[PDB]
Protein backbone atom coordinates (compact mmCIF):
# COMPACT_ATOMS: atom_id res chain seq x y z
CA UNK A 1 0.00 0.00 0.00
CA UNK A 2 2.67 3.02 -1.00
CA UNK A 3 1.69 6.06 -0.19
CA UNK A 4 3.73 9.57 -0.90
CA UNK A 5 2.12 12.22 0.78
CA UNK A 6 4.70 15.70 -0.17
CA UNK A 7 4.49 18.84 2.24
CA UNK A 8 6.18 21.73 2.99
CA UNK A 9 5.51 23.78 -0.61
CA UNK A 10 4.04 27.28 -0.73
CA UNK A 11 4.51 30.68 -1.82
CA UNK A 12 8.44 32.10 -1.63
CA UNK A 13 9.85 35.29 -3.33
CA UNK A 14 12.64 34.74 -5.80
CA UNK A 15 15.57 33.75 -3.54
CA UNK A 16 13.93 32.43 -1.49
CA UNK A 17 14.05 28.92 0.18
CA UNK A 18 11.77 26.06 0.83
CA UNK A 19 12.17 22.43 2.34
CA UNK A 20 9.84 20.22 1.19
CA UNK A 21 8.97 17.01 2.67
CA UNK A 22 8.06 13.31 1.36
CA UNK A 23 6.45 11.06 3.70
CA UNK A 24 6.49 7.47 1.90
CA UNK A 25 4.07 4.66 3.78
CA UNK A 26 3.47 1.59 2.89
CA UNK A 27 6.82 0.15 1.82
CA UNK A 28 10.38 -0.49 2.78
CA UNK A 29 11.79 2.77 2.06
CA UNK A 30 15.17 1.59 2.99
CA UNK A 31 15.44 -0.62 -0.28
CA UNK A 32 14.31 2.11 -3.10
CA UNK A 33 16.08 5.23 -4.66
CA UNK A 34 13.33 8.02 -3.97
CA UNK A 35 13.22 10.49 -7.18
CA UNK A 36 11.32 14.21 -6.81
CA UNK A 37 10.25 15.37 -10.29
CA UNK A 38 7.85 18.41 -10.87
CA UNK A 39 5.27 19.15 -13.50
CA UNK A 40 3.82 22.95 -14.31
CA UNK A 41 1.24 23.64 -16.25
CA UNK A 42 2.23 23.89 -20.05
CA UNK A 43 4.86 21.59 -19.58
CA UNK A 44 6.08 18.22 -19.36
CA UNK A 45 6.60 16.41 -15.75
CA UNK A 46 10.46 16.64 -15.01
CA UNK A 47 12.80 14.65 -13.20
CA UNK A 48 14.32 16.81 -10.47
CA UNK A 49 16.63 14.71 -8.36
CA UNK A 50 17.10 11.21 -6.64
CA UNK A 51 18.64 9.66 -3.97
CA UNK A 52 20.04 6.44 -3.64
CA UNK A 53 17.99 4.15 -0.79
CA UNK A 54 20.37 4.87 2.30
CA UNK A 55 21.57 7.84 0.47
CA UNK A 56 24.93 7.14 -0.69
CA UNK A 57 25.02 8.87 -3.78
CA UNK A 58 22.33 11.90 -5.30
CA UNK A 59 21.63 13.25 -8.37
CA UNK A 60 20.16 16.35 -9.94
CA UNK A 61 19.07 17.72 -13.16
CA UNK A 62 21.14 20.67 -14.05
CA UNK A 63 18.72 23.39 -13.98
CA UNK A 64 18.54 22.59 -10.20
CA UNK A 65 21.68 21.53 -9.11
CA UNK A 66 23.58 23.35 -6.45
CA UNK A 67 20.07 25.45 -5.36
CA UNK A 68 18.13 21.80 -5.11
CA UNK A 69 19.64 19.46 -2.40
CA UNK A 70 17.73 15.80 -1.89
CA UNK A 71 18.14 14.67 1.66
CA UNK A 72 16.57 11.30 3.39
CA UNK A 73 15.80 9.64 6.73
CA UNK A 74 14.63 6.12 6.62
CA UNK A 75 13.77 6.22 10.35
CA UNK A 76 11.20 8.77 9.42
CA UNK A 77 10.27 7.41 6.10
CA UNK A 78 10.95 10.73 4.87
CA UNK A 79 12.34 12.26 1.61
CA UNK A 80 13.57 15.72 1.81
CA UNK A 81 13.73 18.76 -1.08
CA UNK A 82 15.78 21.72 0.15
CA UNK A 83 15.07 24.28 -2.76
CA UNK A 84 17.62 27.38 -2.45
CA UNK A 85 17.75 30.51 -4.35
CA UNK A 86 14.11 29.92 -5.95
CA UNK A 87 13.56 31.16 -9.76
CA UNK A 88 9.80 31.98 -10.95
CA UNK A 89 10.63 29.39 -13.31
CA UNK A 90 11.03 26.79 -10.29
CA UNK A 91 7.12 27.27 -10.06
CA UNK A 92 5.40 23.73 -10.08
CA UNK A 93 3.94 21.11 -8.49
CA UNK A 94 6.29 18.67 -6.93
CA UNK A 95 5.90 15.10 -6.65
CA UNK A 96 7.69 12.60 -4.69
CA UNK A 97 8.12 9.01 -6.59
CA UNK A 98 9.06 5.15 -6.13
CA UNK A 99 10.31 3.32 -9.22
CA UNK A 100 9.21 0.16 -8.09
CA UNK A 101 10.68 -2.96 -10.10
CA UNK A 102 10.35 -6.06 -7.99
CA UNK A 103 8.80 -8.91 -10.61
CA UNK A 104 8.25 -7.04 -12.84
CA UNK A 105 9.05 -5.99 -16.74
CA UNK A 106 9.50 -2.49 -16.17
CA UNK A 107 9.53 -0.20 -13.02
CA UNK A 108 6.10 1.18 -11.89
CA UNK A 109 5.95 4.83 -10.37
CA UNK A 110 4.04 5.68 -7.45
CA UNK A 111 3.47 9.28 -6.84
CA UNK A 112 2.16 11.77 -4.13
CA UNK A 113 -0.27 13.86 -4.76
CA UNK A 114 2.13 16.62 -5.30
CA UNK A 115 2.88 19.87 -3.38
CA UNK A 116 2.43 23.21 -5.44
CA UNK A 117 5.66 25.34 -5.23
CA UNK A 118 5.03 29.06 -6.76
CA UNK A 119 7.92 31.65 -6.83
CA UNK A 120 6.91 35.28 -6.96
CA UNK A 121 8.18 38.08 -8.72
CA UNK A 122 7.16 41.01 -6.63
CA UNK A 123 9.18 44.11 -6.09
CA UNK A 124 8.86 45.75 -2.99
CA UNK B 1 52.64 -38.71 -13.98
CA UNK B 2 53.54 -35.03 -12.90
CA UNK B 3 54.53 -34.14 -9.74
CA UNK B 4 52.31 -32.04 -7.24
CA UNK B 5 54.49 -29.07 -7.58
CA UNK B 6 54.68 -29.65 -11.21
CA UNK B 7 51.28 -29.55 -10.95
CA UNK B 8 51.06 -26.25 -9.16
CA UNK B 9 53.34 -24.34 -10.70
CA UNK B 10 51.40 -25.66 -14.20
CA UNK B 11 48.03 -24.67 -13.40
CA UNK B 12 49.54 -21.16 -12.05
CA UNK B 13 51.27 -20.70 -15.54
CA UNK B 14 48.22 -21.84 -17.56
CA UNK B 15 45.63 -20.13 -15.29
CA UNK B 16 48.04 -16.96 -15.86
CA UNK B 17 47.86 -17.14 -20.17
CA UNK B 18 43.89 -17.77 -19.66
CA UNK B 19 43.61 -15.01 -17.57
CA UNK B 20 45.82 -12.64 -19.48
CA UNK B 21 44.56 -13.30 -22.90
CA UNK B 22 40.56 -13.09 -21.59
CA UNK B 23 40.72 -10.15 -18.86
CA UNK B 24 39.34 -7.74 -21.26
CA UNK B 25 36.04 -10.15 -21.15
CA UNK B 26 36.02 -9.80 -17.65
CA UNK B 27 36.15 -6.27 -17.74
CA UNK B 28 33.61 -5.97 -19.73
CA UNK B 29 31.34 -8.23 -17.64
CA UNK B 30 32.33 -6.18 -14.21
CA UNK B 31 31.62 -2.82 -16.26
CA UNK B 32 28.24 -4.47 -17.51
CA UNK B 33 27.76 -5.55 -13.63
CA UNK B 34 27.90 -2.60 -12.09
CA UNK B 35 26.57 -0.28 -14.50
CA UNK B 36 22.53 0.70 -13.05
CA UNK B 37 24.00 0.64 -9.45
CA UNK B 38 24.42 4.38 -9.76
CA UNK B 39 22.75 6.63 -12.24
CA UNK B 40 25.25 8.23 -14.58
CA UNK B 41 25.12 12.00 -16.46
CA UNK B 42 27.84 10.41 -18.82
CA UNK B 43 26.60 9.18 -22.45
CA UNK B 44 28.30 6.53 -22.47
CA UNK B 45 26.64 3.06 -21.81
CA UNK B 46 27.90 -0.55 -21.66
CA UNK B 47 26.00 -2.89 -24.05
CA UNK B 48 27.23 -6.10 -25.23
CA UNK B 49 30.68 -7.37 -24.92
CA UNK B 50 31.98 -5.86 -27.82
CA UNK B 51 30.03 -2.29 -27.42
CA UNK B 52 31.86 -2.82 -23.66
CA UNK B 53 35.00 -3.25 -24.54
CA UNK B 54 35.09 -0.86 -27.67
CA UNK B 55 33.23 1.89 -25.52
CA UNK B 56 36.01 1.02 -22.32
CA UNK B 57 38.93 1.32 -25.34
CA UNK B 58 37.84 4.57 -26.87
CA UNK B 59 36.27 6.29 -23.89
CA UNK B 60 39.58 5.65 -21.85
CA UNK B 61 42.39 3.75 -23.57
CA UNK B 62 43.19 0.54 -24.74
CA UNK B 63 45.01 -0.31 -20.81
CA UNK B 64 42.06 0.51 -19.39
CA UNK B 65 40.71 -3.02 -20.19
CA UNK B 66 43.73 -4.39 -18.66
CA UNK B 67 42.71 -2.72 -15.41
CA UNK B 68 43.89 -5.09 -12.09
CA UNK B 69 45.78 -7.60 -14.53
CA UNK B 70 48.24 -7.83 -11.56
CA UNK B 71 46.00 -8.11 -9.02
CA UNK B 72 44.37 -11.15 -11.90
CA UNK B 73 47.42 -12.45 -12.45
CA UNK B 74 48.05 -12.84 -8.51
CA UNK B 75 44.79 -14.77 -8.12
CA UNK B 76 46.00 -16.88 -10.76
CA UNK B 77 49.30 -17.51 -9.04
CA UNK B 78 47.72 -18.24 -5.29
CA UNK B 79 44.29 -18.97 -5.76
CA UNK B 80 44.02 -20.99 -8.95
CA UNK B 81 47.61 -22.55 -9.28
CA UNK B 82 46.27 -24.30 -5.61
CA UNK B 83 42.17 -24.87 -6.94
CA UNK B 84 43.61 -26.09 -10.52
CA UNK B 85 47.08 -28.14 -9.35
CA UNK B 86 45.41 -29.15 -5.87
CA UNK B 87 41.84 -31.12 -7.47
CA UNK B 88 43.97 -33.99 -8.23
CA UNK B 89 45.52 -34.75 -5.19
CA UNK B 90 41.92 -34.56 -3.09
CA UNK B 91 40.68 -36.09 -5.98
CA UNK B 92 42.72 -39.22 -5.38
CA UNK B 93 42.60 -39.17 -1.46
CA UNK B 94 38.71 -39.33 -2.13
CA UNK B 95 38.18 -41.81 -4.62
CA UNK B 96 41.47 -43.91 -3.99
CA UNK B 97 40.51 -44.64 -0.47
CA UNK B 98 38.44 -47.41 -1.21
CA UNK B 99 39.76 -47.78 -5.30
CA UNK B 100 37.03 -46.52 -6.51
CA UNK B 101 35.69 -44.51 -9.70
CA UNK B 102 35.46 -40.91 -9.41
CA UNK B 103 31.81 -40.31 -8.76
CA UNK B 104 29.66 -37.04 -9.24
CA UNK B 105 29.78 -36.85 -5.55
CA UNK B 106 33.41 -37.55 -5.52
CA UNK B 107 34.10 -34.89 -8.30
CA UNK B 108 31.43 -32.24 -6.48
CA UNK B 109 33.55 -32.91 -3.00
CA UNK B 110 36.88 -32.46 -4.30
CA UNK B 111 35.64 -29.45 -6.57
CA UNK B 112 34.11 -27.41 -3.53
CA UNK B 113 37.32 -28.41 -1.14
CA UNK B 114 40.08 -26.86 -3.76
CA UNK B 115 37.26 -24.12 -4.64
CA UNK B 116 36.72 -22.68 -1.21
CA UNK B 117 40.15 -22.89 -0.22
CA UNK B 118 41.23 -20.98 -3.21
CA UNK B 119 38.51 -18.59 -2.29
CA UNK B 120 39.85 -17.74 0.48
CA UNK B 121 43.28 -17.80 -0.29
CA UNK B 122 42.55 -15.10 -3.10
CA UNK B 123 40.22 -13.11 -1.95
CA UNK B 124 42.48 -9.98 -2.07
CA UNK B 125 43.35 -10.33 -5.34
CA UNK B 126 39.64 -10.46 -6.15
CA UNK B 127 38.27 -7.62 -4.05
CA UNK B 128 41.70 -5.26 -5.55
CA UNK B 129 40.83 -6.70 -9.35
CA UNK B 130 36.97 -5.81 -9.06
CA UNK B 131 37.41 -2.49 -7.89
CA UNK B 132 40.03 -1.44 -10.66
CA UNK B 133 38.43 -2.83 -12.80
CA UNK B 134 35.09 -1.34 -12.11
CA UNK B 135 36.63 2.09 -11.35
CA UNK B 136 36.02 4.63 -14.22
CA UNK B 137 36.71 9.28 -14.45
CA UNK B 138 33.51 8.93 -16.49
CA UNK B 139 30.71 8.30 -14.31
CA UNK B 140 30.92 10.66 -11.69
CA UNK B 141 32.34 8.22 -8.56
CA UNK B 142 35.82 8.92 -8.46
CA UNK B 143 38.59 6.11 -8.69
CA UNK B 144 40.21 5.10 -5.37
CA UNK B 145 43.04 3.49 -6.62
CA UNK B 146 45.75 3.94 -9.22
CA UNK B 147 47.03 0.83 -9.50
CA UNK B 148 46.92 -2.90 -8.19
CA UNK B 149 49.67 -2.58 -5.32
CA UNK B 150 48.56 1.14 -4.21
CA UNK B 151 45.11 -0.47 -4.03
CA UNK B 152 46.48 -3.00 -2.17
CA UNK B 153 48.16 -0.63 0.44
CA UNK B 154 44.89 1.88 0.16
CA UNK B 155 42.55 -0.83 0.96
CA UNK B 156 44.71 -2.37 3.55
CA UNK B 157 45.53 0.87 6.01
CA UNK B 158 42.03 2.64 6.09
CA UNK B 159 39.78 -0.59 5.52
CA UNK B 160 42.09 -3.10 7.62
CA UNK B 161 43.05 -6.67 6.37
CA UNK B 162 39.74 -7.95 6.61
CA UNK B 163 38.81 -5.22 4.04
CA UNK B 164 40.65 -7.33 1.96
CA UNK B 165 38.09 -9.90 2.79
CA UNK B 166 35.11 -8.72 1.85
CA UNK B 167 32.60 -10.26 -0.36
CA UNK B 168 33.75 -13.71 0.31
CA UNK B 169 30.88 -15.82 1.32
CA UNK B 170 29.09 -14.38 -1.94
CA UNK B 171 31.97 -15.73 -4.04
CA UNK B 172 32.08 -19.15 -1.72
CA UNK B 173 28.36 -19.27 -2.63
CA UNK B 174 29.10 -18.30 -7.01
CA UNK B 175 32.11 -20.75 -6.57
CA UNK B 176 29.79 -24.01 -4.99
CA UNK B 177 26.97 -22.41 -7.54
CA UNK B 178 29.53 -23.23 -10.46
CA UNK B 179 31.13 -26.16 -9.62
CA UNK B 180 27.61 -28.10 -8.78
CA UNK B 181 26.22 -26.95 -11.48
CA UNK B 182 28.87 -27.09 -14.15
CA UNK B 183 29.56 -31.31 -12.93
CA UNK B 184 25.39 -31.83 -12.69
CA UNK B 185 25.14 -30.12 -15.98
CA UNK B 186 27.78 -31.66 -17.91
CA UNK B 187 26.99 -35.87 -16.67
CA UNK B 188 23.34 -34.53 -17.20
CA UNK B 189 23.75 -33.68 -20.58
CA UNK B 190 26.28 -36.74 -21.62
CA UNK B 191 23.80 -39.06 -20.66
CA UNK B 192 20.89 -36.66 -22.69
CA UNK B 193 23.22 -37.42 -26.07
CA UNK B 194 24.15 -40.81 -25.20
CA UNK B 195 20.78 -42.53 -25.02
CA UNK B 196 18.66 -40.65 -26.78
CA UNK B 197 21.37 -41.26 -29.58
CA UNK B 198 21.47 -37.35 -30.13
CA UNK B 199 25.61 -37.30 -29.94
CA UNK B 200 27.74 -40.82 -29.94
CA UNK B 201 31.05 -40.80 -27.96
CA UNK B 202 33.60 -39.18 -30.14
CA UNK B 203 34.49 -35.71 -28.49
CA UNK B 204 32.16 -33.36 -29.53
CA UNK B 205 29.52 -34.97 -27.24
CA UNK B 206 32.05 -33.96 -24.31
CA UNK B 207 32.62 -30.65 -25.91
CA UNK B 208 28.84 -29.80 -26.49
CA UNK B 209 28.01 -31.13 -23.16
CA UNK B 210 30.82 -28.94 -21.63
CA UNK B 211 29.29 -25.58 -23.64
CA UNK B 212 26.06 -26.13 -22.07
CA UNK B 213 27.55 -26.89 -18.27
CA UNK B 214 29.64 -23.80 -18.59
CA UNK B 215 26.87 -21.50 -19.80
CA UNK B 216 24.14 -22.89 -17.23
CA UNK B 217 26.49 -23.02 -14.26
CA UNK B 218 27.71 -19.09 -15.71
CA UNK B 219 23.06 -18.68 -15.86
CA UNK B 220 23.03 -20.31 -12.11
CA UNK B 221 25.82 -18.29 -10.83
CA UNK B 222 24.73 -14.36 -12.08
CA UNK B 223 23.03 -13.33 -9.73
CA UNK B 224 25.73 -14.33 -6.84
CA UNK B 225 27.76 -12.66 -9.29
CA UNK B 226 26.37 -9.62 -9.59
CA UNK B 227 25.75 -9.08 -6.03
CA UNK B 228 29.47 -9.99 -5.53
CA UNK B 229 31.02 -7.81 -7.92
CA UNK B 230 28.55 -4.68 -6.65
CA UNK B 231 29.00 -5.52 -2.80
CA UNK B 232 32.95 -6.07 -3.37
CA UNK B 233 33.08 -2.80 -5.09
CA UNK B 234 31.14 -0.97 -2.69
CA UNK B 235 32.71 1.41 -0.12
CA UNK B 236 31.93 0.43 3.80
CA UNK B 237 28.78 1.79 4.34
CA UNK B 238 26.81 1.57 1.14
CA UNK B 239 25.49 -2.05 1.78
CA UNK B 240 24.94 -3.14 5.35
CA UNK B 241 25.29 -7.05 4.27
CA UNK B 242 25.36 -8.65 1.10
CA UNK B 243 21.43 -9.95 1.01
CA UNK B 244 20.65 -6.03 1.82
CA UNK B 245 22.77 -5.48 -1.87
CA UNK B 246 20.68 -8.17 -3.39
CA UNK B 247 17.78 -6.70 -2.19
CA UNK B 248 18.46 -3.27 -3.29
CA UNK B 249 19.13 -4.43 -6.94
CA UNK B 250 16.40 -6.57 -6.59
CA UNK B 251 13.52 -3.27 -5.96
CA UNK B 252 15.78 -0.86 -7.92
CA UNK B 253 16.69 -2.59 -11.09
CA UNK B 254 14.63 -5.62 -11.29
CA UNK B 255 14.66 -9.58 -11.60
CA UNK B 256 17.10 -8.86 -14.92
CA UNK B 257 19.67 -7.03 -13.26
CA UNK B 258 20.74 -10.20 -12.08
CA UNK B 259 22.23 -11.49 -15.24
CA UNK B 260 24.04 -8.20 -15.90
CA UNK B 261 27.39 -9.20 -17.92
CA UNK B 262 26.21 -12.91 -18.49
CA UNK B 263 27.60 -13.01 -21.91
CA UNK B 264 31.01 -11.44 -21.14
CA UNK B 265 30.83 -13.69 -17.99
CA UNK B 266 30.15 -17.08 -20.28
CA UNK B 267 32.44 -15.75 -23.10
CA UNK B 268 35.41 -15.54 -20.44
CA UNK B 269 34.55 -19.26 -18.46
CA UNK B 270 34.28 -20.98 -21.50
CA UNK B 271 37.50 -19.57 -23.31
CA UNK B 272 39.29 -18.82 -20.20
CA UNK B 273 38.67 -22.91 -18.95
CA UNK B 274 39.88 -23.97 -22.47
CA UNK B 275 43.01 -22.10 -22.60
CA UNK B 276 43.77 -22.99 -18.85
CA UNK B 277 42.87 -26.33 -19.84
CA UNK B 278 45.08 -26.50 -23.24
CA UNK B 279 47.97 -24.59 -21.35
CA UNK B 280 47.87 -26.64 -18.20
CA UNK B 281 47.72 -30.23 -20.29
CA UNK B 282 50.52 -29.17 -21.83
CA UNK B 283 52.39 -27.59 -19.14
CA UNK B 284 52.52 -30.72 -17.04
CA UNK B 285 53.41 -33.40 -19.78
CA UNK B 286 55.97 -30.76 -21.29
CA UNK B 287 57.93 -30.30 -17.61
CA UNK B 288 57.29 -34.04 -16.33
CA UNK B 289 58.80 -35.57 -19.02
CA UNK B 290 61.89 -33.36 -18.56
C1 LIG C 1 52.33 -11.85 -19.98
C2 LIG C 1 51.51 -11.10 -18.93
C3 LIG C 1 51.17 -9.69 -19.40
C4 LIG C 1 52.30 -8.71 -19.09
C5 LIG C 1 52.52 -8.54 -17.59
C6 LIG C 1 51.54 -7.54 -16.97
C7 LIG C 1 51.73 -6.14 -17.52
C8 LIG C 1 51.19 -5.10 -16.56
O1 LIG C 1 51.95 -4.49 -15.82
O2 LIG C 1 49.78 -4.79 -16.49
C9 LIG C 1 49.34 -3.69 -15.70
C10 LIG C 1 48.40 -2.83 -16.53
C11 LIG C 1 47.46 -2.08 -15.60
O3 LIG C 1 47.45 -2.68 -14.30
P1 LIG C 1 47.17 -1.82 -12.97
O4 LIG C 1 45.90 -1.04 -13.14
O5 LIG C 1 47.30 -2.71 -11.77
O6 LIG C 1 48.41 -0.80 -12.93
O7 LIG C 1 47.69 -3.69 -17.40
C12 LIG C 1 48.06 -3.54 -18.80
O8 LIG C 1 47.78 -2.53 -19.39
C13 LIG C 1 48.78 -4.66 -19.51
C14 LIG C 1 48.24 -4.88 -20.91
C15 LIG C 1 48.66 -6.26 -21.42
C16 LIG C 1 48.13 -6.51 -22.82
C17 LIG C 1 48.20 -7.99 -23.18
C18 LIG C 1 47.39 -8.28 -24.44
C19 LIG C 1 47.25 -9.77 -24.71
C20 LIG C 1 48.51 -10.34 -25.35
N1 LIG D 1 34.96 -24.07 -9.97
C1 LIG D 1 35.08 -23.53 -11.19
N2 LIG D 1 34.83 -24.26 -12.30
C2 LIG D 1 34.94 -23.76 -13.53
N3 LIG D 1 35.30 -22.50 -13.77
C3 LIG D 1 35.58 -21.65 -12.76
C4 LIG D 1 35.49 -22.13 -11.38
N4 LIG D 1 35.81 -21.10 -10.58
C5 LIG D 1 36.10 -20.06 -11.39
N5 LIG D 1 35.96 -20.39 -12.68
C6 LIG D 1 36.18 -19.51 -13.84
O1 LIG D 1 37.57 -19.33 -14.08
C7 LIG D 1 37.79 -18.03 -14.62
C8 LIG D 1 38.99 -17.38 -13.96
O2 LIG D 1 38.87 -17.56 -12.56
P1 LIG D 1 39.02 -16.32 -11.56
O3 LIG D 1 39.75 -16.81 -10.34
O4 LIG D 1 39.56 -15.17 -12.37
O5 LIG D 1 37.50 -16.04 -11.16
P2 LIG D 1 36.91 -14.59 -10.80
O6 LIG D 1 37.83 -13.53 -11.30
O7 LIG D 1 36.51 -14.63 -9.36
O8 LIG D 1 35.57 -14.57 -11.69
P3 LIG D 1 35.43 -13.69 -13.03
O9 LIG D 1 36.59 -14.09 -13.90
O10 LIG D 1 34.10 -14.09 -13.60
O11 LIG D 1 35.50 -12.29 -12.50
C9 LIG D 1 36.53 -17.23 -14.37
O12 LIG D 1 35.92 -16.96 -15.62
C10 LIG D 1 35.63 -18.12 -13.57
O13 LIG D 1 34.27 -18.01 -13.99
Amino acid sequence: QVQLVESGGGLVQAGGSLRLSCAASGFPVMYYNMHWYRQAPGKEREWVAAIESTGWWAHYADSVKGRFTISRDNAKNTVYLQMNSLKPEDTAVYYCNVKDFGWRWEAYDYWGQGTQVTVSSLEH
Amino acid sequence: HPTLGVQLFSAGIAACLADVITFPLDTAKVRLQVQGECPTSSVIRYKGVLGTITAVVKTEGRMKLYSGLPAGLQRQISSASLRIGLYDTVQEFLTAGKETAPSLGSKILAGLTTGGVAVFIGQPTEVVKVRLQAQSHLHGIKPRYTGTYNAYRIIATTEGLTGLWKGTTPNLMRSVIINCTELVTYDLMKEAFVKNNILADDVPCHLVSALIAGFCATAMSSPVDVVKTRFINSPPGQYKSVPNCAMKVFTNEGPTAFFKGLVPSFLRLGSWNVIMFVCFEQLKRELSKS
